[PDB]
């Protein structure tokens, strides 16, 4: 896994690869690892990937409790203490790397947040075995204040970095923009590997393989 | 119906006939025995709250006689009613702020500091073995979007917004008053003049407390002596 | 246990 | 006025009283008559044992709490014992702690914060039984005495139970000799305000008589039967 | 990880590297180590961050509450105590050593180390993380009683540099802050700004 | 409507004189102490001729050294029973000796007041029990009987006699009970006073009796042997 | 009136009788009164003795809660005594929470919850007890606290609690308190005591004297016996 | 290794408005074989299978403690539970057991109940879910049947092309498995019907 | 721990009578009118907003549970906002096992099975409110009502609150199957004029709808303009 | 873990 943000002029650019693997082999090629957290709050998952996936839900189901009872939008300061205090509480089992990423009313927010429940509030982050290829992208070429399709293209290159120079990243590179005006979830952005070309054909006629036992039962 | 009651529906929260609740109504009743009346009004630039101080004795130490109380830096109250009960509600408002920064990490929005004090005495309205608290919250603060903001909660466990609002003895009158002057289309002075004519008083700067909160200076503020007279004689002199 |  | 306030320990009476606790002191006015007095040195306990039948053995009086502890029973047995049980395991906690006898004003404090409890809530009793204490300890001889309520008293001199108005006058009589008494005369002294307490018929016997010593040379001991014998004869008056 | 904090008279300086590490990878560069927990009272972090980020918002929400219910504002020593407390109860199971300092109208500017175990000392000036070993020489030959402010915060950022310098587990920006009864003031000490000292080349 | 705790201006529990109110529609049960044993004689009172007289049971063994006669409301006595057997049984397992007499009415006492509706941690007591016990034994006190009610009292009796004709047998007993009378005198004047207070005609089936002596142990009396003591009448 | 069975019930005047009827007993209590002054608080007891076989010191009405708190109590004894465990445990655990004496105002508003929480509910009864707490230090001055049965609390520099309350108030009330040392007032508390006392109903009763100021340093402490029968002297040639 | 103590492999395959679900029949313990007609693949509506590979222990309480859940589901709400659904509650019951789980990892086949639109998927065995567009796999031999589908696997296949391309990729990786094997079962689930075959197949 | 015994029971008769003296507080609170038409569902109720005082979009009797379900109520308010709040809490319980949102139907069950609790559980009394709930699944709405005995019941169109009984007489003469939401909206602001007294504005009534696109409340300036042509 |  490759995930990585970075706040822009505007808003926040969230990005990811899309490989998930059991040991050294590829499960699954194309896995969503940008979570809705709420309209205005997405978050990357890196780690093991049940926990990702049952710790942002749970956050995002509480966050739209507390936004139903308040009226208002919800912040990235309250995700952020939701997650860390949850993730302290587990003393590091539960494996969860995020990258926080969204808009409020006091403008656009960043964090990172550890399994053991440390966060770092940064203007641009990584996490995921593929972190350090992406975090030389963000050192060689972040700049503040960076324009829209400046901050798309930075974080694709910046993921595109892990894919490439990672076993553990693959397959597609996911963004997620975010601005007081806007989202943009961009599943795909791009598919920078494609799986090569059938070149034989194995046409298993009909009779092929043979039958010991057989039961038909309709249905209504 | 009609004031109707069977079995225990005047000593227990269990309904009457009529389908009200008789110890809901006179924890209400107990708000008035303590004999003060308070008020309180909003403005597009601030909040204020506005009690009675009656100090009978003066072998009291008049600092520590006060219906006025700090909740958050930012979040102040006027308590009317009993006063054990009113402060226990303090306290628990304080707790339930205090909490809700530590886990969310911003400052508890009036609105829903209020809304938690009356969740937590509708519990005392459903369930038999306690009474209701005696007592009346009204919050002040500001918010960030939708300005100065006054707030009131009661024992039924009801609670609501208000332009101004009041509480105790004269809460009627007060209603009254107030409904009468913003029909129409200054927030300290409104205050202090609906509390004076309501009581047909005429005060003394020791003789009632003000609390403050403002746009430009949320922190809540209780006025000095010297600052409520300036007030008082800004208004005599009309 | 599968991993990203 | 009364039925409604006098069947729980909860329930206050309209002039400030809980008559669950005053029923509860009925049970040690009841009870056999014990005196309890002391000296510079001792501290005695004099206990009237009722039997209940010819051919009953007489109720213990006087129970050993630890080496420079006993005490004496009026009330109900059962709640003896287990008030008894209490002491005796505060004294063995000490013990074991600190190497050294549990205070007895310290121990006495005890009792009364225990014997509280139940007088504050719901469906509680209080202890009926009230004790005279006799210890010994850093302070000199001690004579202390608890109640239903949860009061205790620290004592020249007590007595509790039945017609014990006229030993406690008796000893009123003769308490300034007390201080100054040897052990004999303090025995004498305590056996003659408990004779008070007889119908005038009546005798002080070896069969009615529990004596219970603790002082400064001697450990908490306890003379019944035969061995009181000493003590009575003795036997000034008419 | 080195922290710092000094006493002067009127008020404390505190200073901290700005560098967080994952085995010798750098997963902050511009750590904020130095966190406010009332008006006028830090704390310097060092250890594990998970462990002193969690402690420091449990001492700051007791306190918090503490403040209110006083209608006062808090004690240095309170807020020490606090983080002493639970630093000292859990300390099986947390890796923190702490700095707390500030000042308060009773005992004016003051500094309480509570290192890993959990005791509590005052001190004139106090050191800790793991780049603290490099510098108790330096300190112990340059601390003078009676420093003004400003040598406080030369002095600080002087032995924080020089730490820097030597501990790979310490690095990057110099942050200080100064507090008094007139409020805090935070800055960065960045590049060229961080005091600099020859490597000692060869004649 | 009152709480099982609460006092009478008297200065009594309701629950525990009521309880005692119940002893007095038991059978009788004489205990009488002698230098050379114990004796326990109950009525059994028979209230139909197609019920099993063997299968009442109102004197039980505790332990070899220890009998016990029961009047009042009998069921309420099996925990009690019970409870006095496991405890000499514990007392025997952890100092290898024999639990005296008044030791095992003192562990069954304290049983005794601990009834209400509040502190109260399974489905606890409700209500005192509705039982009086003669404890008869022998320990290195010697012979020993001992009394017990619900108010939680106990107190050794040289004769003693529980249940409905309690005060009228108890007279008998000041009368012909002395300290050096023997076992078998004992035997026969309590089943003298039985008859005499049983609105039955007294029989073999209709009582029970039971002895503990310094030499032997505890000992239900056979039918046979019951006729041998009845002769003389 | 009706509706006067538990403290889980208003009555149809939004009373809490069980509130009223365990002030009661307070006020069928003996005198207790307590004045802070310029450098400190006095306390002193009306303690009616209703033996001469009682001890003299027996019943005492004066606690110390902590090394620096006193504790003046009115009532039923057995109620003050267990709140006097209450304010002491209080003390204690806020001293090893954070690290330093407890305020008395703090101290006062703990113990005031603690009073308010047995006026709700049918499970338990309120105390039977009204209480001062005095307390003096360098930092925070003088100190004198009051707390009845319904869990108000409040601070005072003259106040009186039990039978001959209004009695004691108005003498009070002619000190000039503010500009007094306590080696002043322990003599004017003697004073009033013995004013208020009906020496017809109920004869006999001990003083009893305690201080907490400058002059103990902070600590609260029992007045010393010569001073407490000067004092006693004082207040009985005064009456006569 | 916990998941080689049993065996086993199960797979499920996508095709043109059907799906396919296969599993080996072995029952064995570390190189005993105890039994060759062990069931793997449970049903949980008429369009609608789970096939578990695993520890055999859990394979069987999973299926049980799942069908306890869905069928009070089913009960509850007005309805034939969809396929998505039932891999939430999959989920669910086994992040339940996050700190000690179960040992199995299932794969899910059916068709929409109201729709018929295929569905596949598998599921970790912490219960994180995997929804794919053409095949998963599941258990000992799960590298010799990832090489098998992602050579044989095309689009849209009718059910008789679908049917011999999972047992095709069946029958030939478990070959390569010392402890998958003796047999294999298919159902074929569409519309209309349910097809269940036993393949001729290597019995060592 | 609070009183173990239930607090309603079984009068001779064989009536609960606490649930039936909670139907009275529900029959004295202000109107409530549901409307499900066709294409949606609306849900509309009078504000007893006596003072110019009040702050009128400070609280809000029409609340969303989820972003499909919606509820308004008649009775007493701080009950309504135990409810709201448990139907909230029920709804992302469901969704968190199940990632489908909560069933319209399987809500209403839920929060029924919560008021029946109160009806038999120690130490309290039932709800003094009935909940009217909308929602939109299954490409279909629904309306539906739970009691204080816990309940519930699928309308096409109801009221409930002051004044119910002639407010029913009033649907029923005037609801068709095929009415389309704007007709709904119009039939169910002129439902709750029959028993008004006032004069209406857009500050002292409340609307919601729900649709294909979700639950919300209607704004002001959207009731504003239903207002004209009532 | 991560450490300052
Ligand atoms: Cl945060
Ligand atoms: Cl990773
Ligand atoms: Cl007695
Ligand atoms: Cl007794
Ligand atoms: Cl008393
Ligand atoms: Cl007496
Ligand atoms: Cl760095
Ligand atoms: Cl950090
Ligand atoms: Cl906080
Ligand atoms: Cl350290
Ligand atoms: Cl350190
Ligand atoms: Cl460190
Ligand atoms: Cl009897
Ligand atoms: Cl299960
Ligand atoms: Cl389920
Ligand atoms: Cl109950
Ligand atoms: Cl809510
Ligand atoms: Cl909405
Ligand atoms: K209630
Ligand atoms: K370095
Ligand atoms: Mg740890
Ligand atoms: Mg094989």
């Amino acid at each position: 896994t490759t995930i990585a943000g970075v706040v822009y002029k505007d808003g926040i650019v969230l990005g990811a690869d899309t490989r998930a693997t059991e040991g050294m082999v590829v499960a699954d090629k194309n896995c969503s690892k940008i979570h809705f957290i709420s309209p205005n709050i997405y978050c990357c998952g890196a780690g093991t990937a049940a926990d990702t996936d049952m710790t942002t839900q749970l956050i995002s189901s509480n966050l739209e409790l507390h936004s139903l009872s308040t009226g208002r939008l919800p912040r990235v300061v309250t995700a952020n203490r939701m997650l860390k205090q949850m993730l302290f509480r587990y003393q590091g089992y539960i494996g969860a790397a995020l990258v926080l990423g969204g808009v409020d009313v006091t403008g656009p927010h960043l964090y990172s947040i550890y399994p053991h429940g440390s966060t770092d509030k940064l203007p641009y982050v990584t996490m995921g075995s593929g972190s350090l290829a992406a975090m030389a992208v963000f050192e060689d070429k972040f700049r503040p204040d960076m324009e829209e399709e400046e901050a798309k293209n930075l974080v694709s290159e910046a993921i595109a970095a892990g894919i490439f120079n990672d076993l553990g990243s693959g397959s597609n590179i996911d963004l997620c923009v975010i601005s007081k005006n806007k989202l943009d979830f961009l599943r795909p952005y791009t598919v920078p590997n494609k799986k090569g070309t059938r070149l034989g054909r194995y046409r298993c006629e009909k009779g092929t393989t043979a039958v010991l036992t057989e039961k038909i039962t309709p249905l209504e | 119906s009609r004031g109707s009651s069977a079995g225990f529906d005047r000593h227990i929260t269990i309904f009457s006939p009529e389908g009200r609740l008789y110890q809901v109504e006179y924890a209400f009743k107990a708000i008035n025995q303590g004999g003060l009346t308070s008020v309180a009004v909003r403005g597009k630039d601030c909040a204020v709250i506005v009690t009675q101080k009656k100090v009978p004795d003066k072998l009291l130490d008049s600092s520590t006689v006060t219906h006025l109380f700090k909740i958050t830096e930012n979040i102040g109250c006027v308590m009317t009613g009993m006063t054990a009960d009113s402060r226990s509600q303090v306290q628990r408002a304080r707790y339930e702020a205090a909490n809700w920064k530590y886990k969310y990490g911003y400052e508890i929005p009036v609105d829903m500091l209020c809304k938690r004090i009356a969740d937590i005495s509708q519990v005392y309205t459903q369930n038999a073995e306690m009474r209701p608290l005696g007592c009346c919250m009204i919050l002040i603060g500001i918010d960030e979007e939708q300005g100065p903001q006054v707030y009131k909660c009661d024992p039924a466990g009801y609670y609501c917004g208000f332009k101004a609002t009041a509480a105790g003895v004269k809460q009627t009158e007060s209603t009254s008053f107030l409904e009468k002057k913003v029909k129409k289309k200054q927030t300290v002075e409104t205050a202090i003049t609906c509390l004076s004519t309501v009581l047909s008083i005429d005060f003394k700067p020791s003789e009632i407390e003000v609390g403050v909160v403002t746009v430009e200076n949320p922190k809540f503020r209780i006025l000095t002596e010297a600052e409520i007279d300036a007030h008082l004689v800004a208004l005599a002199e009309r | 246990i599968i991993t990203x | 006025f009364r039925n409604q306030y006098d069947n729980d320990v909860t329930v206050w009476s309209p002039q400030g009283r809980i008559h669950q606790i005053e029923y509860a002191m009925e049970a040690v006015k009841q009870g056999s008559a014990t005196v309890g007095l002391k000296s510079k040195t001792h501290a005695v306990l004099v206990a009237l044992k009722r039997a209940q039948s010819e051919l009953a053995a007489h109720q213990k009086k006087i129970l050993h709490v630890d080496n420079h502890i006993g005490i004496s029973i009026a009330g109900l047995t059962a709640d003896a014992r287990l008030l008894c049980n209490f002491m005796r395991q505060e004294c063995l906690d000490s013990r074991f702690v600190f190497d050294r006898p549990l205070p007895v004003s310290r121990l006495v404090s005890l009792i009364g914060s225990k014997t509280q409890i139940p007088t504050q809530r719901y469906g509680r009793r209080p202890y009926g039984v009230g004790l005279l204490i006799a210890g010994y300890d850093d302070m000199g001889p001690h004579i202390f005495q608890t109640c239903p309520s949860a009061n205790y008293f620290d004592c020249r001199a007590m007595s509790i139970g039945a017609r014990s108005q006229s030993a406690r006058t008796y000893l009123e009589r003769h308490m300034s000799e007390f201080m100054e008494c040897n052990l004999n005369e303090l025995v004498k002294h305590g056996l003659r305000a408990l004779r008070e307490t007889l119908p005038a018929e009546q005798d002080l016997t070896t069969k009615n008589v529990s004596i219970g010593i603790v002082g400064k040379d001697l450990e908490f001991t306890i003379y019944d039967d035969d061995d009181v014998s000493p003590f009575l004869e003795g036997l000034e008056e008419r | 990880t080195t922290i710092m904090a000094v006493q002067f008279d009127g008020g404390v300086v505190l200073g901290a590297d700005s560098r967080t590490t994952t085995g010798s990878y750098i997963a902050n560069r511009v750590t904020d180590k130095l966190t406010p927990i009332h008006d006028r009272i830090f704390c310097c972090r060092s250890g594990s961050a998970a462990d002193t980020q969690a402690v420091a918002d449990a001492v700051t929400y007791q306190l918090g509450f503490h403040s209110i219910e006083l209608n006062e504002p808090p004690l240095v020593h309170t807020a020490a105590s606090l983080f002493k407390e639970m630093c000292y109860r859990y300390r099986e199971d947390l890796m923190a050593g702490i700095i707390i300092a500030g000042w308060d109208p009773q005992e004016g500017g003051q500094v309480y180390s509570v290192p890993m175990g959990g005791m509590m000392v005052r001190q004139s000036f106090a050191i800790g993380g793991s780049g603290s070993s490099y510098i108790y020489g330096y300190v112990d030959a340059t601390y003078r009683e009676g420093m003004t402010k400003e040598e406080c915060l030369q002095f600080t950022a002087n032995a924080l540099a020089l730490a820097m310098e030597r501990d790979g587990s310490s690095g990057g920006v110099i942050r200080l802050a100064a507090i008094a009864e007139s409020g805090v003031e935070r800055q960065v000490l960045l590049g060229d700004q961080i005091p600099k000292f020859a490597v000692a080349t060869l004649p | 409507d009152r709480g099982v705790n609460t006092f009478s201006p008297e200065g009594r529990l309701f629950q525990v004189e009521y309880a005692i109110e119940a002893i007095k529609l038991g059978s009788t049960a004489i205990g009488i102490q002698t230098s050379e044993g114990v004796c326990l004689a109950v009525e059994k009172r028979i209230t139909s001729p197609l019920m099993e007289p063997s299968s009442i049971e109102k004197i039980v063994e505790i332990d070899a050294h220890i009998g016990c006669a029961m009047s009042g409301l009998i069921a309420d006595a099996k925990t009690l029973i019970d409870k006095a057997r496991v405890e000499t049984q514990n007392h025997w397992f952890t100092y290898n000796e024999t639990m005296t007499v008044e030791s095992v009415t003192q562990a069954v006492s304290n049983l005794a007041l601990q009834f209400g509706e509040e502190d109260a941690d399974p489905g606890a007591m409700s209500r005192p029990f509705g039982v009086a016990l003669l404890f008869g034994g022998v320990d290195e006190k010697g012979p020993q009987l001992f009394h017990m009610d619900p108010s939680g009292t106990f107190v050794q009796c040289d004769a003693r006699a529980i249940g409905s004709a309690s005060e009228g047998a108890q007279s008998s007993l000041q009368e012909v009970y002395h300290k050096s009378m023997t076992l078998k005198e004992a035997i026969k004047s309590s089943l003298i006073i039985l008859k005499q207070v049983m609105e039955e005609k007294l029989n073999a089936t209709n009582i029970e009796l039971a002895t503990v002596q310094p030499g032997q142990n505890f000992h239900m009396f056979t039918k046979e042997e019951l006729e041998e003591v009845i002769k003389d009448i | 009136t009706g509706y006067d069975l538990s403290a889980s019930t208003f009555s149809p005047d939004g009373r809490v009788f069980q509130v009223e009827y365990a002030m009661k007993a307070v006020e069928n209590s003996s005198t207790a009164i307590g004045i802070r002054c310029k450098d400190g608080v006095v306390f002193g007891v009306e303690k009616l003795v209703l033996s001469k076989l009682y001890e003299e010191g027996s019943n005492k009405r004066l606690f110390n809660v902590d090394r620096h708190v006193g504790m003046a109590v009115a009532g039923l004894l057995a109620d003050a005594r267990s709140l006097a465990d209450i304010a002491r445990e209080e003390a204690s655990n806020f001293r090893s929470n954070f690290g330093y004496n407890i305020p008395l105002k703090h101290l006062a508003d703990r113990v005031a919850m603690y009073v308010h929480a047995y006026t709700l509910y049918s499970a338990v009864r309120p105390f039977g007890c009204s209480f001062m707490l005095g307390s003096y230090s360098v930092n925070d001055g003088a100190q004198l606290y009051m707390i009845d049965p319904s869990g108000v609390s409040y601070g005072y520099w003259g106040c009186a609690i039990g039978k001959a309350r209004q009695a004691a108030k108005t003498e009070i009330e002619k000190l000039q308190m503010k500009e007094m040392t306590c080696r002043d007032i322990v003599k004017e508390v003697a004073k009033i005591i013995y004013i208020v006392h009906d020496e017809v109903k109920d004869k006999a009763f001990e003083l009893e004297l305690s201080w907490v100021g400058e002059l103990t340093n902070g600590r609260h402490e029992i007045v010393p016996k010569d001073i407490r029968e000067e004092a006693e002297k004082y207040a009985k040639e005064s009456l006569k | 290794s916990i998941m080689s103590y049993n065996g086993g492999a199960v797979m499920a395959m996508k095709g043109k408005n059907c799906v396919a679900i296969a599993a080996d029949r072995r029952f064995g313990i570390q190189a005993q074989m105890v039994t060759t007609d062990f069931q793997k693949i449970f049903p949980m509506g008429d369009r609608l299978y789970i096939g578990l590979a695993g520890l055999a222990t859990d394979v069987q309480t999973v299926a049980q403690r799942l069908k306890f859940r869905l069928n009070l589901y089913e009960l509850k709400e007005g309805r034939q539970i969809k396929p998505y659904t039932l891999m939430s509650m999959v989920a669910n019951l086994l992040y339940e057991k996050r700190f000690g789980p179960y040992y199995t990892e299932p794969v899910i086949a059916g068709l929409d109940p109201k729709t018929f639109k295929p569905f596949i998927c598998s599921l970790d065995l912490i219960g994180c879910p995997m929804v794919t567009d053409d095949f998963v796999v599941s258990g000992t031999c799960a590298e010799q049947m990832y090489g098998m589908c992602e050579s044989l696997w095309e689009p849209n296949m009718d059910p008789d092309h679908l049917f011999e391309t999972i047992s095709q990729a069946m029958l030939n990786a478990v070959d390569r498995d010392a402890v998958s094997g003796m047999g294999v079962i298919v159902h074929i689930i569409e519309k209309d019907k349910i097809t269940t075959r036993t393949l001729k197949a290597r019995m060592d | 721990r609070g009183y173990s015994f239930s607090l309603t029971t079984f009068s001779p008769s064989g009536k609960l009578v606490q649930i039936e003296y909670a139907l009275a507080a529900v029959a004295g609170g202000a109107p409530s009118v549901g409307i499900k038409a066709a294409n949606g569902v609306v849900l509309a109720t009078e504000k007893k907003q006596k003072s110019i005082l009040y702050d009128e979009r400070s609280v809000h009797k029409v609340e969303p549970i989820t972003k499909h379900i919606g509820l308004v109520y008649s009775g007493m308010g701080p009950d309504y906002r135990v409810l709201v709040h448990r139907a909230r809490k029920l709804a992302q319980q469901y969704y968190l096992v199940y990632q489908e949102p909560i069933p319209t139907a399987q809500l209403v069950q839920r929060v029924a099975s919560v008021m029946q609790e109160y009806t038999q559980s120690g130490g309290v009394r039932p709800f003094g409110v009935s909940l009217l709930i909308c929602g939109w699944n299954e490409g279909r709405p629904y309306l539906f009502q739970s009691d204080p005995s816990g309940a519930y019941f699928a309308w096409k169109a109801t009221a409930m609150g002051k004044n119910y009984v002639n407010g029913k007489t009033f649907l029923e003469k005037r609801y068709n199957e095929d009415l389309e939401l704007e007709d709904a909206i119009h039939t169910a602001i002129l439902t709750l004029k029959e028993s008004f007294e006032g004069q209406m504005t857009e500050d002292n009534i409340e609307v919601g709808i729900c649709n294909e696109a979700g639950f919300r409340r209607l704004t002001p300036t959207e009731v504003k303009d239903y207002l004209a042509a009532i």
